[PDB]
């Protein structure tokens, strides 16, 4: 029986920080 | 490097088809309106010739792409070309039969440096220092040098090292004097004023330090 | 709460260093920093000389100390001492207490020395790992054609090795290969559990991957999207993430993404692996559509710092809970750090709250500052359960909600083994 | 265990 | 000689930078051996005919050193880890891994480095291409350039490997056209003089 | 000016060399308008030397507006006016020659500019050849990188570049060699490429 | 010292490089030639000479490190040794080398004081 608590897909993420966004 | 490719190689493969294509009709074209004893007509119809047999060879196996070195050939045809070319490349060979009797003192010098080196230096770089523990690596640091045994006159070991046989060779095995192929490329080596002092040094930590420069100095000073 | 209110009220000193910032480094016997020398009585709790008056605090051979980063975290982690030196008295019995930084810096209680070759990095730890984000699903995507050959399969071989270890037995992983075809690199087929007999048989098969042929990033990456939507077999129903090993290409693959993740419900974390003259444009295009991020990997020590960064990602969604993300989450048994036996450890993660009240959150405060965690001693577990009354055959035992025991008279205090020793 | 070779 | 095991005592460098003078022996049997003096006064009349090149050379020299100041100062530095391009970046301990093996690793000190020859000040830079005008140790130098980016930045690889089209034409003006000018002009001086 | 330009120079150093570089250019374009007066145009562009100063004034002139718009990092442009302390020959006999050698070497443009197409040629072909022998197998296990390979056409030309230049020939010939196998029969065939 | 006359039977191979013109004009002109100016080549050896005396008073001293450039088989410490070094700088083989490991900054020898 796994972890019953769940975080993920937020709609207030920033989402503009990649790797590749400084170049 | 392991017949990875992009799209771009991809649609080269198939441009060659076209220039296949134009260089058949061109031969062709050629061939009926003389029946090619030049040497430049032939190299166009053996660059042909082989373009078919490459092509032909790679449709049935879907090492055949090794024989495409024939293609690195074509840049040839542009000193076909243009005549103003031609006249400087029969004066950049034609005096080269002038240098044909120093091209012959070389293959001699060469020749009798590799006997010389073979019945001096033939096996002598074959072992290492290896640690005194769990081995077969050679602990002679990420440049391992040729010793000697503590009888001979060579490099001597390290405090916590033994010179044992077993050594593939200072440069992979590619550098030594085990037979006249060996010896014949390491002479023109050295004589190429490059890397000569590399296997001086390697010869004098294997069989001592008096006799080996006479060797390598003539060497150089006479090829 | 006492570790967020102080860092609130950070002011960020850049060059300030001559304030001289004290502390206690743990591996030791400086420009701006002091440095304090302790007592260092014994105690029988411990096993180790334990002083009670500050907290140690250990820096990682590869962070630097001394920098603008480290000697802020070292200034504002110095209220916490006052907390650390007060939970004690309630309870006497207070194990280490540890706040592992986001830094590298953990900064324990008990302040005593460090235990070759000292490669301990607190984000890496079991107790850290658990708490900075939820449980994941991560499929990893092996690129294996041509002309990953050589140093760079090399580096993709020990990265693969090196991420599974930053999984829990929660979590779920399996890893697949594209070379023009799509397939798994062992006899698993589907997502297995992450336990430590499972990880050995993908480590295993990743160390014997060879590389050949074209590369069809189309082709590896259906069956990446098609492998997370089994709901067959047991899943942990958490993070899906996608974590592509690579060099480069010129292929986006566009419409593989429009047909599967079109709602932008699975993470697609890209490195960029091996020192290589290839667009890195397509592959950056990956990790910015889908909601993942952009790592590269040129040499061998970057391995190690670059495959457990993806966790700042992961926990995004958690700091934007709020309360609702403050759970204690105990780990599983191991054996401890600092030679005390076998521990189990809480967890609560902090988070950056600087301007919370006038509105300037959310530009960097989407990341967690470190978690915290408390040490509970099995021998501890073992003293509420007394045994000499009962009976010679009879115990008591306690497992975990994945069958694995936290108490039991047939556990000992040594690692588990996963197959038949070798050695060369 | 043993210190089982490779 | 006679001014130096008198001041038998001065150790005073003096000595030491006296002795390095008496080298001169040789050259005392210049004019007792005539013959060895007429080819003397020869090779002094051949420099003193070879002048041209030498000023018209070390004077694009000087230019060329110029280009390679204005290209590639401060931009050839290093990191011991190839992971920090800063020298504040670059400090304290990283751990290497011998012969690439993860499980040997080795702690080694982090240091900002420059390249052994560099285009920092115009002096360093003559420096530089005369010894890659020697064919030595230019290739270093060369894929070394090519990394450099920005200046007080660590190495990026293959950056600007265009940037190769000023050694090659060093090599191709300095090294092949003007090294082979002066040979010419000794050759045809010599046969000016036999004829 | 030009030559003290060093990294890490003072910052009042910085603007004597941006104030003078302009002082400078102002007072050579103004020579530059007198010699088109007080000659003419046509017997302005008569001789050799007015003509590439001209070229210098412009490049000058349009060097000065990229840097000032930030474009491109300075590459050395008023470097070229250097040249000009060639005049001083004027004053000595070792002017006649010099003049007379760039006048032969510019007679000769049609065989330079056609010698060295067959060397270009050569370096093509041997690069194209190169590049199927040994392409992409230079990948061996060892962390170095070995910059000088045969991946690319760029890549290629420079490998063969230094194998002509001489300078560690043999090195490249060793990787050639253990990418066809090793110290065997077959696979040291592939030397005869490299000698 | 058996090999020394071993080294004999590969020297009749010169008798096939003596018959034949064009080999035997060309050498032999030249080595008349080179006979013919033994002063032009004094130059050189008196060259090294003076500048082989002058490595071996000013970098004699620094330690011979297998690590870098001046190590047991490349240093000044004998007239000799010091000759072979100046022909290999002329040869042109990493002689930037070895001026950087003469650069100020070395451990002197153990011997040396
Ligand atoms: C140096 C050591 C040894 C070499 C072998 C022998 C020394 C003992 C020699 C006897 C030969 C002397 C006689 C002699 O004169 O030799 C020459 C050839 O000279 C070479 O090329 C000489 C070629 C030698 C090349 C040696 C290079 C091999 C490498 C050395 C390995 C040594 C390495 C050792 C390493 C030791 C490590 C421990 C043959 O005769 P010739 O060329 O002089 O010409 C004759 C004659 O001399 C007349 O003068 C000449 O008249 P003109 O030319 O008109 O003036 C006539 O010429 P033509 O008919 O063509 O018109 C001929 O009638
Ligand atoms: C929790 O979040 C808060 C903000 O939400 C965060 O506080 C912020 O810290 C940064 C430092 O990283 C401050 O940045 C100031 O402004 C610039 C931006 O970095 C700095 O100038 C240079 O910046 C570059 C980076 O591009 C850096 O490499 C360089 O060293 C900097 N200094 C130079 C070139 O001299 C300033 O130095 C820096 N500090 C100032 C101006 O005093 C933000 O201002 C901070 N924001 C607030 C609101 O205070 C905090 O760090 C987070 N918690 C943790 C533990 O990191
Ligand atoms: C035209 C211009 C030409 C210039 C000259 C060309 C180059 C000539 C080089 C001659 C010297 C070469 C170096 C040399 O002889 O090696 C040194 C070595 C010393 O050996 P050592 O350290 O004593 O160890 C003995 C191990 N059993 O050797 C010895 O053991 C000593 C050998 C003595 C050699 C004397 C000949 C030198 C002539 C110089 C003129
Ligand atoms: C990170 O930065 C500084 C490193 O030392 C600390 O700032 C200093 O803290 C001192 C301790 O409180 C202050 O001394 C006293 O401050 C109180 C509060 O205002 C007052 O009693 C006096 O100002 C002062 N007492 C004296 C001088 O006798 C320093 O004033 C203060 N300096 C500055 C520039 O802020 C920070 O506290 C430190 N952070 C943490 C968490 O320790
Ligand atoms: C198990 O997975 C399969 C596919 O991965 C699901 O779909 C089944 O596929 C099989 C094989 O073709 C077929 O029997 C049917 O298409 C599906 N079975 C059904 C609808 O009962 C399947 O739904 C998943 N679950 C189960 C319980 O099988
Ligand atoms: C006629 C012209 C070309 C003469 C050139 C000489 C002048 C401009 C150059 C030549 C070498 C230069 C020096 C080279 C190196 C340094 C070291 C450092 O402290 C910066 C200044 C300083 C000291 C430079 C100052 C300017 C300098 C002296
Ligand atoms: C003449 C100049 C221009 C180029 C010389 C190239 C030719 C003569 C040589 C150079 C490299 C050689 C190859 C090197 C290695 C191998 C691998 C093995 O399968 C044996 C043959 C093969 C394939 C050789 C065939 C001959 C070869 C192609
Ligand atoms: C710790 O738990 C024990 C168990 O009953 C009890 O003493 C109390 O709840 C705690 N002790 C404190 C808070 O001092
Ligand atoms: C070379 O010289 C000695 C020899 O061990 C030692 O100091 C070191 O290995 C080298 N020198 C330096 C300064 O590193
Ligand atoms: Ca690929
Ligand atoms: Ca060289």
């Amino acid at each position: 029986k796994g972890p019953d608590v769940c975080f993920d897909n937020n709609v207030l993420e920033d989402y503009t920080d990649c790797g590749g966004v400084s170049g | 490097p392991e017949d990875d490719s992009n799209a771009t190689n991809s649609n080269l493969e198939r441009v060659e088809y076209l220039f296949l294509i134009i260089f058949t009709v061109e031969a062709f074209l050629k061939v009926i309106a003389y029946g090619l004893r030049n040497g430049w007509n032939l190299l166009d119809f053996i660059i042909v010739v082989v373009g078919l047999f490459s092509a032909i060879l790679e449709q049935a196996t879907k090492d055949v792409k090794a024989l495409r070195a024939f293609r690195v050939l074509r840049p040839l045809r542009l000193v076909s070309g243009v005549p103003s070319l031609q006249v400087v490349l029969n004066s950049i060979i034609k005096a080269m039969v002038p240098l044909l009797h120093i091209a012959l003192l070389v293959l001699f010098v060469i020749i009798i440096y590799a006997i010389i080196g073979l019945e001096l230096f033939m096996g002598k770089m074959h072992k290492t220092c290896y640690n005194q523990e769990g081995i077969a690596d050679v602990p002679a640091e990420d440049d391992p040098s040729p010793c000697a045994l503590e009888t001979g006159h060579g490099r001597q070991c390290q405090n916590g090292t033994v010179c044992k046989p077993g050594w593939d060779g200072p440069k992979h095995g590619i550098t030594n004097f085990d037979n006249f192929a060996f010896a014949m490329l390491t002479v023109f080596q050295c004589i190429t004023m490059e890397g000569w002092t590399d296997v001086l040094y390697w010869v004098n930590d294997a069989v001592g330090r008096d006799w080996p420069w006479i060797y390598f100095v003539t060497l150089i000073i006479i090829g | 709460l006492e570790a967020e209110k102080v860092q609130a009220a950070h002011q960020w000193r850049e060059d300030f260093a001559s304030n001289e910032v004290v502390y206690y480094n743990a591996k030791d016997d400086e420009p701006g920093s002091q440095r304090i020398k302790p007592v260092f009585i014994e105690d029988a709790n411990f096993g180790r000389q334990i002083s009670y008056q500050h907290a140690a605090v250990h820096i990682p051979t590869d962070i630097y100390e001394g920098s603008t980063i480290v000697l802020n975290e070292l200034n504002w982690t110095s209220a916490l001492d006052e907390v650390f030196k007060k939970n004690r008295e309630e309870d006497p019995s207070l194990l280490w207490q540890v706040f592992g930084s986001a830094t590298g810096l953990a900064r324990y209680y008990p302040a005593s020395p460090w235990v070759k070759i000292d490669l301990y990095d607190v984000r890496r730890r079991p107790w850290y790992i658990q708490g900075a984000a939820s449980p994941k699903d991560m499929l990893i995507l092996v690129d294996v054609s041509g002309s990953v050959s050589g140093l760079t399969l090399k580096l993709i071989r020990t990265s693969v090795s090196e991420m599974l270890e930053t999984l829990s037995d929660d979590d779920f992983v399996n890893v697949a290969s594209f070379n023009s075809n799509a397939q798994d690199v062992s006899c698993f087929q589907h997502l297995v559990q992450a336990n430590v007999r499972n990880k050995k048989v993908l480590k295993d098969a990743v160390n014997n991957i060879t590389a050949k042929g074209i590369t069809d990033y189309k082709k590896g990456f259906s069956f990446a999207f098609e492998q997370l939507l089994n709901y067959n077999v047991s899943r942990a129903n958490c993070n899906k993430i996608i974590m592509l090993f690579t060099d480069g290409g010129e292929e986006r693959a566009q419409e593989i993404f429009n047909k599967y993740n079109k709602d932008k419900k699975v993470r697609v974390f890209t490195f960029s692996v091996g020192q290589h003259n290839y667009d890195r444009g397509p592959i950056q295009w990956m990790a910015c559509e889908n909601k993942g991020y952009y790592y590269e990997i040129p040499s061998i020590g970057a391995i190690r710092i670059n495959t457990q960064e993806y966790l700042d990602v992961l926990g995004r969604p958690m700091v934007l809970a709020g309360d609702k993300a403050k759970q204690v989450q105990w780990t599983n048994v191991y054996l401890d750090a600092l030679e005390l036996g076998l521990v189990i450890t809480g967890t609560l993660p902090v988070f950056n709250i600087t301007g919370q009240f006038e509105n300037k959150t959310n530009l960097k405060n989407q990341l967690i500052l470190g978690v915290m965690g408390v040490d509970v001693s099995l021998e501890d577990i073992k003293r509420l359960t007394p045994r000499f009354t009962l009976c010679p055959n009879g115990y008591y035992f306690a497992i975990d909600p994945n069958g694995y025991v936290l108490l039991h008279p047939n556990l000992q205090p040594k690692p588990i083994g996963v197959g038949i020793p070798t050695i060369n | 265990c043993e210190p089982g070779a490779a | 000689s006679l001014i130096s095991f008198g001041i038998q005592s001065s150790a005073i460098n003096v000595v030491k930078i006296l002795r390095v003078l008496r080298v001169l022996r040789p050259l005392r049997a210049i004019n007792r051996a005539k013959g060895l003096k007429h080819v003397v006064q020869c090779v002094f009349v051949a420099i003193r005919t070879i002048g041209n090149i030498v000023i018209v050379t070390t004077l694009l020299q000087f230019m060329f050193a110029c280009i390679g100041v204005q290209l590639f100062k401060g931009k050839l530095y290093t990191c011991s880890d190839s992971s920090k391009q800063t020298e504040a970046e670059c400090k304290g301990n990283y751990i290497t891994y011998k012969d690439g093996e993860v499980d040997h690793p080795i702690i080694q000190p982090r240091s900002w480095e420059n390249s052994k020859f560099d285009f920092d000040n115009v002096l360093a830079a003559m420096m530089a291409l005369f010894t890659v005008s020697t064919f030595e140790g230019w290739p270093e130098l060369l894929y070394r350039s090519i990394d450099s980016h920005t200046e007080d930045k660590g190495p990026i690889y293959n950056y600007r490997v265009e940037i190769s089209i000023f050694f090659i034409i060093y090599i191709i003006i300095i090294a092949f056209f003007m090294m082979n000018i002066f040979v010419g002009f000794v050759i045809v001086t010599f046969q000016e003089q036999g004829e | 000016t030009i030559a003290s330009e060093h990294y890490n120079q003072p910052n009042w150093l910085t603007e004597v060399q941006d104030t003078a570089n302009k002082a400078l250019l102002a007072l050579f374009t103004a020579e530059m308008l007198l010699k088109m007066y007080s000659l003419g145009l046509q017997a302005y562009f008569v001789s050799l030397f007015n003509r590439f100063d001209c070229f210098v004034v412009c490049g000058g002139i349009l060097e000065t507006i990229l840097v000032e718009t930030k474009i491109m990092s300075p590459l050395g442009i008023s470097v070229l006016r250097c040249v000009r302390l060639l005049r001083i020959f004027k004053i000595t006999r070792y002017w006649n020659s010099l003049s007379n050698l760039v006048a032969s070497l510019l007679n000769s443009v049609r065989s330079i500019a056609s010698l060295l197409l067959l060397l270009f040629l050569f370096i093509i072909i041997f690069s194209l050849l190169g590049m199927q022998l040994f392409g992409g197998k230079f990948n061996f296990d060892e962390m170095q990188t070995r910059r000088s390979t045969f991946d690319n056409f760029p890549q290629s030309l420079l490998t063969v570049f230094q194998i002509l230049t001489g300078e560690d020939w043999n090195s490249v010939m060793y990787d050639g060699i253990m990418a066809y196998g090793g110290p065997s029969f077959p696979g040291m065939l592939v030397c005869i490429y490299f000698i | 010292s058996i090999t020394f006359f071993r080294l004999f039977r590969v020297m009749r191979l010169v008798k096939l490089l003596s018959r034949g013109e064009g080999i035997r004009t060309l050498l032999w002109t030249f080595i008349k030639s080179f006979q013919a100016l033994p002063y032009v080549a004094l130059l050189i050896v008196m060259l090294f000479f003076i500048y082989a005396v002058i490595g071996m008073q000013v970098f004699g001293k620094i330690a011979l490190n297998d690590t870098t450039e001046i190590n047991r088989n490349n240093n000044f410490q004998t007239f000799p040794q010091a000759v072979l070094l100046l022909f290999r700088c002329a040869t042109g083989e990493a002689w930037q080398d070895i001026m950087l490991a003469c650069m100020p900054g070395k451990k002197c020898a153990p011997e040396s004081e």
